[PDB]
């Protein structure tokens, strides 16, 4: 059966500024089948109350979802997104890199 | 507004 | 100035874990406006854009009735397709349906579409003439014969050319502040050394709407498409989109490289340079 790997991107809604409220996004696209586990992590711990978009898909039938939470970046705090899917032999962690 | 007729594969 | 209304349905089986889960979403262009989730408490078609909230109770009742009916048929379909493909109940399977209509800048009908997939592969699609079908394999030919004998295409064509276009125009007018806008991308490039001899050049486009955009890199005017990392256009969460493209180049050669941005919000395509 068809399986397509999620393309994972972790990023802020606005350019990050320490002490200023923002939104942390983990966007997963291009995957099939739709069953997927996505968590946002702060200093390696799962963030509670993360919201997500309703399941939808692209012209090629592959799925996409946005997971998001309000956050206030600081110098010290590390953020990441952890994703599991049938195409991944272990969960995959992508770190938020604010200097891209 | 969605369509309202149904069909089966 | 071209526009679309599309509905997207996904139904997934879950063997020995209950009935299939059905999710429907509706979009005008790149703006979602409704959802239905068969697992959710409300059992209602729900608003997901501010401009659809003004629709009255007859709208919500009727949209809920229709989408619940589709939920049930796609449940039956997952059974039917297991029969067509001689599949067991050991595994989960997925049906997807997508349909809708496009209009041009002048809001006249351009084309209609209605496509179905099973397990992520094309299954059957209405052709551009809205009169005939393309079936992707032998099982989908069975569906084609049944849909021809039931005159399904005629039903769809009347919807796609009529009702679909009319309600798309209504939504475009009611949501004009959101849907008729163009937000041009705010663009820049970033430079970061990866070693003493190479640097990553990343071309950014932020805060744009609609999501359609092109970002390309040239080296002395030659497209660097095989050497470019181009990420999927992504939502910012506020109704705008973001995208970047990157190349890794030898340090000292930055001035050969230019980034090129095309978007409907721009009065002219932009060229960004390192000099």
């Amino acid at each position: 059966m068809i399986q397509r790997t999620p393309k994972i991107q972790v990023y802020s809604r606005h350019p990050a500024e320490n002490g200023k409220s923002n939104f942390l996004n983990c966007y997963v696209s291009g995957f099939h089948p739709s069953d997927i586990e996505v968590d946002l992590l702060k200093n390696g711990e799962r963030i509670e109350k993360v919201e997500h978009s309703d399941l939808s898909f692209s012209k090629d039938w592959s799925f996409y979802l946005l997971y998001y939470t309000e956050f206030t970046p600081t110098e010290k705090d590390e953020y990441a997104c952890r994703v599991n899917h049938v195409t991944l032999s272990q969960p995959k962690i992508v770190k938020w890199d604010r200097d891209m | 507004l969605g369509y309202g007729f149904v069909n089966y594969i | 100035g071209s526009h679309s209304m599309r509905y997207f349905f996904t139904s997934v089986s879950r063997p020995g874990r209950g009935e299939p889960r059905f999710i429907a979403v509706g979009y005008v262009d790149d703006t979602q406006f409704v959802r239905f989730d068969s697992d959710a408490a409300s059992q209602r078609m729900e608003p997901r854009a501010p401009w659809i909230e003004q629709e009255g109770p007859e709208y919500w009742d009727g949209e809920t009735r229709k989408v619940k009916a589709h939920s049930q048929t796609h449940r039956v379909d997952l059974g039917t397709l297991r029969g067509y493909y001689n599949q067991s109940e050991a595994g989960s399977h997925t049906v997807q349906r997508m349909y809708g209509c496009d209009v041009g800048s002048d809001w006249r009908f351009l084309r209609g579409y209605h496509q179905y997939a099973y397990d992520g592969k094309d299954y059957i699609a209405l052709k551009e003439d809205l009169r005939s079908w393309t079936a992707a394999d032998m099982a989908a030919q069975t569906t084609k014969h049944k849909w021809e004998a039931a005159h399904v295409a005629e039903q769809l064509r009347a919807y796609l050319e009529g009702t679909c276009v009319e309600w798309l125009r209504r939504y475009l007018e009611n949501g004009k502040e959101t849907l008729q806008r163009t937000d041009a991308p705010k663009t820049h490039m970033t430079h970061h050394a990866v070693s003493d001899h190479e640097a990553t050049l990343r071309c950014w486009a932020l805060s744009f709407y609609p999501a359609e955009i092109t970002l390309t890199w040239q080296r002395d005017g030659e497209d660097q498409t095989q050497d470019t990392e181009l990420v999927e256009t992504r939502p910012a969460g506020d109704g705008t989109f973001q995208k970047w493209a990157a190349v890794v180049v030898p340090s000292g050669q930055e001035q050969r490289y230019t980034c090129h941005v095309q978007h409907e919000g721009l009065p002219k395509p932009l060229t960004l340079r390192w000099e």
